Formats: structure tokens, sequence, C-alpha cells
């Protein structure tokens, strides 16, 4: 047992003697700890070939209660080890996954953030699928709450392992859609996130009377913000494809939700960092929605009185000129493609 | 003896002024964000009750306002928060910090989910004051989605209100 103390002392001072002691531990465990793991976890910090020998002892021990905490810590290695050790860690996880619950989701949060190779987290998802019935919720958590640079790989793997998520042409899914759409606004592979988010929205988001009011309101608010963000994007080949596909999907979904749930559609466009700037942003959002003929006469009659009242009351009397370039752009029949006449407008 | 005033008078107002106002805040560079995070954690890890509350409020403000700027710095933050939980640094309002993390589901929430769920909740409660917060956190963990975040405006308003309350409580 003194070899464990020697290993701890060597680690404190710092594979000449440590590697030999690890081999001794492995060969002692093979023949036939709880007190050994305190140094096994320290082995993760010890390393910063050699790492393969370090993890071979763990590979021997795993087939040989606290085991629930074993993977995450091992997965934590991916965040500190040199790039070459990531392949060995992935291989060891796949090999020792047979003896191997929510922490695996957090595993992706690491595996999709430090490893640029798709194969690593692809194999992690493959070995998780054989031991987790619903792996989609892990990626949903990762996309909805994780940061950027984790959302793209998670979305790509989610669409790869679930081909059904491509339409021809619950709450966690809504949050994932919201985050995916907010990615585009934060950008203003960025367009790929918007494309995938719109595809997922069309696939697994059908408005109905059973949809919760708050979830649908959040979804429609993010859709409108995303439309405003995509309006100012530059026109490229990917830009042209986006601007051509968007009337096919986003406009159709907005029409459907307006036909079914008009209350949320109206509530989202109401005025409700300064107040004047917020009113200008909302007015610009409505003006951006206008060219896609989303706003009908009912929508206009329901939203415009509130906006004008807010402009009259909330906005001070600083000549109101800030809103002019917006309002003059919303009350012109020639400028807007609305079939509204002067009487209707 | 002066870090409390810095946190409540300069650091928190500075982060609120810089981070808020836009979705992205490139006014402050990455080294400055690292320095501010180190300052807050040093107020935390290496404590007075008011000092700890101010430090946790500043940590929340930095996590929310400078979320994008942190980038590939969530594992170390999760380790530091885990050490804070192990040491019982906050004592009080540490459960409030964890409740805030669960509410906002900030990028550290996905990393701290296993520790909070399987490990932290396994430990027995000491006092009813912490018992209520622990029960609220447990309720917020499962069978409760409550999508509160909205364009970071509500979070910034909450931070400013808490800063005002703490400032009023300090001088009294």
């Amino acid at each position: 047992a003194s070899k464990i103390r020697y290993l701890q002392e060597y680690h404190n001072r710092v594979g000449t003697d440590i590697a030999n002691t690890l081999k001794y531990f492995s060969q002692t465990l093979l023949s036939v700890y709880q007190g050994l793991y305190v140094t096994l976890v320290t082995l993760l910090d010890l390393v910063p070939d050699l790492g393969q020998s370090i993890f071979y002892t763990t590979t021997c021990l795993l087939p040989f209660d606290v085991l629930s905490t074993l993977p995450y810590t091992m997965i934590s290695t991916l965040a500190t080890f040199p790039p070459f050790l990531h392949k060995d860690i992935i291989e060891y996880l796949s090999t020792s996954f047979l003896p191997m619950n929510l922490s695996a989701s957090s595993m992706l949060m690491i595996a999709m953030q430090y490893t640029s190779n798709p194969v690593y987290h692809c194999q992690l998802l493959e070995c998780l699928m054989k031991y987790k019935q619903e792996v989609w919720k892990d990626l949903l958590y990762v996309i909805a709450y994780g940061p950027s640079q984790v959302k793209p790989p998670a979305v790509q793997m989610l669409f790869h392992y679930w081909p059904n998520l491509k339409p021809p042409g619950l709450v966690c899914a809504v949050e994932a859609v919201i985050s995916l759409l907010k990615e585009a606004e934060f950008h203003a592979d960025q367009r790929l996130l918007s494309q995938f988010g719109i595809w997922f929205l069309v696939s697994l988001c059908t408005p109905s009377e059973n949809t919760p009011t708050e979830s649908l309101a959040r979804l429609v608010a993010m859709v409108f913000q995303w439309f405003h963000s995509t309006a100012y994007m530059m026109d490229d080949e990917v830009g042209s494809l986006v601007e051509k596909l968007k009337p096919q999907f986003v406009t159709k979904w907005l029409k459907t939700v307006c036909d079914v749930r008009f209350d949320v559609m109206v509530m989202c466009l109401l005025p409700k960092c300064s107040t004047v700037t917020q009113l200008k942003e909302g007015l610009n959002r409505i003006l951006c929605l206008i060219p896609y003929n989303v706003i009908s006469q009912s929508v206009w009659e329901c939203i415009m009185p509130e906006w004008l009242e807010a402009i009259r009351t909330e906005v001070p009397d600083n000549q109101l000129k800030e809103f002019r370039e917006v309002l003059s752009k919303m009350f012109d029949i020639e400028l807007c493609p609305l079939p509204f006449s002067m009487e209707e407008m | 003896e002066r870090r409390e005033g810095m946190l409540l008078n300069l650091l928190i107002p500075f982060v609120l002024t810089v981070g808020s106002g836009s979705k992205d805040s490139p006014w402050l560079e990455q080294p400055e964000v690292q320095l501010l995070l180190q300052t807050v954690i040093n107020v935390l890890l290496p404590l007075a009750e008011s000092t700890s509350q101010a430090a946790y409020l500043a940590l929340k403000v930095i996590l929310v306002c400078f979320e994008r700027q942190l980038g590939s710095q969530w594992y170390w933050l999760s380790l530091q928060v885990k050490e804070m939980a192990l040491r019982k640094v906050g004592g009080l309002a540490l459960w409030d910090f964890l409740d805030f993390i669960v509410r906002t589901r900030i990028p550290i929430f996905v990393l701290l989910r296993p520790f909070i769920q399987c490990k932290l909740l396994a430990q027995p409660a000491e006092n009813h004051e912490e018992l209520s917060a622990r029960q609220h956190i447990s309720d917020q963990l499962e069978r409760r989605f409550i999508p509160r975040p909205l364009c970071k405006s509500s979070l910034i308003a909450e931070f400013n209100s808490e800063l005002k309350i703490l400032k009023e409580a300090v001088h009294s």
C-alpha cells in the first residue's frame, strides 16, 4: 500500500517511478480499492503514450456506487489533456462503456467543445445510444443552454442520428429552437445554424390550441427577432438560398400560427437600452415583417393603435424624428407591398 | 476591508454598464474579462456574509453580461463553483446562487447539473433557511421548465435591483 503513498508524494513534488507504480497497481488489481481512487482522480492532473498507460489502470479497474461519478471525471480529462490524448480517451470510453446518468449530457458539453474531430463525439453518441434510450434530450439541453461552438456540432449530430428531423423540401425543443435562432442575432457556419433551426421549427413545431401560451409566445418572439436579423444579412449564394427558402417555411408557419392562434400573434407584435430605442426596434421589426405579407388588415388594426399610443405617450417630444424614417416607411402604399389602400391602411 | 466597496460601487456598476445595452458587448476585451473573473473568485475562494453576497452578485453579473466573452472558460468556472460549494464559501445565499444558476440555465448549469442533482441534493439539510432553498432548487431541477430568460433585460433589471437592495442594506 506504500506505493500509493509514493505515487502521491511524487505527484506532489512534480513516468519513471510513477508509471512503474501504476503498473504495480494494475497487476495487483488484476489478480483479485476505494482508497485508490483518490490518486486515480489526481492522475488526471498528473499528466500535464504516457496517458494511455495512466488510463490503462482505470480500464483494468472498471470491470473489476461511486462509479456514476467515474465517467464525467474521465470525460473531464478531455478539457485539459493534449490533443493526442483525446483519441485514447474516446477509445477507452467506448471500450469500457459496457460496464457502464444525466451527466452524459454534460459529457457532450465537453466533447463538443474541446474536440474538433466529429468522430470523437460521434462515437460518444453511438456508445451512449446503446445504453440510453432517449439521447435526444441531452443534445436538446446542450443546444438550448450550452454556449456557441457547442451548438453547431450538437445540431449536426442530432440531425445526423435522426433523419426524421428533415421536413420534405416539448419544452426543451422550444428552448433549443429559441437558442438556435438567437445564434443568428448574435452573429449580426453562422447561416447553417439559422437553416437548421428553421428546419427543426418546421419539423417539430406545429401551432395548435394544445400549445402552451408562453411557449408559443416565446417561439413567435424569437421568430420575429430572427426575421429582423436575417433581413439585414448580406446576399451571397448561401444568402440567396436562405432568402429563397425562408418565404417557403417561415412565412408559411407564421401564416399557420396566425390562422390558428391569433391572440399570441397580436401579443407578440405589441410594443410592451431605452424605451425609445425599444419602440424603434419593435417598429423596425414590424416593418421587416411587412414585405413578407405576414401582417393582414386584422393584424394592422390590432397592433397599430397600440404602437401609435405608445409613441404619443412613452416617447418624449424630441420632435419624434427618430421614428419618422420608420413610420414614413410603414405608411406608404408604394413602399410597402401591402394591398392596403388608403382607406384600409 | 475595501473589496466590498469596490464590488458594490465600481465592479458591479461597471459590468452592468458595459455588458448590458446590446446582445454582444465587445467593449471589454478577453483579458479584462479574465481579470474581473479572477478578482471575483479571489473575493470568493481564498469571509464576511455581506462580502460573500456581493461577490456572488458580481459573479452572476459577470456570468450573464459577459456570457459570450467567456467562451472556452466554462469547465474551470464549474470547477471553481464546485470548490465553492464544497467549502461552503457562501454559507448563506450560496443556495441562492445555485437557484439563480438553475433558473437562468446559464452555460455552467449544464456542467453543474450532475453535482447539484446526484451529489449536492444527497447531502442532508442543516437549517430550515437552507432547507427551503434546497427544496426550491430540487423543484426547479425536475418537473419545472419555466423559461424565464428574455433578451437579458429581465436579468439585468434583477441584478440592478439586487445591487440597490444590497447597497441600502450595507450602510444601514
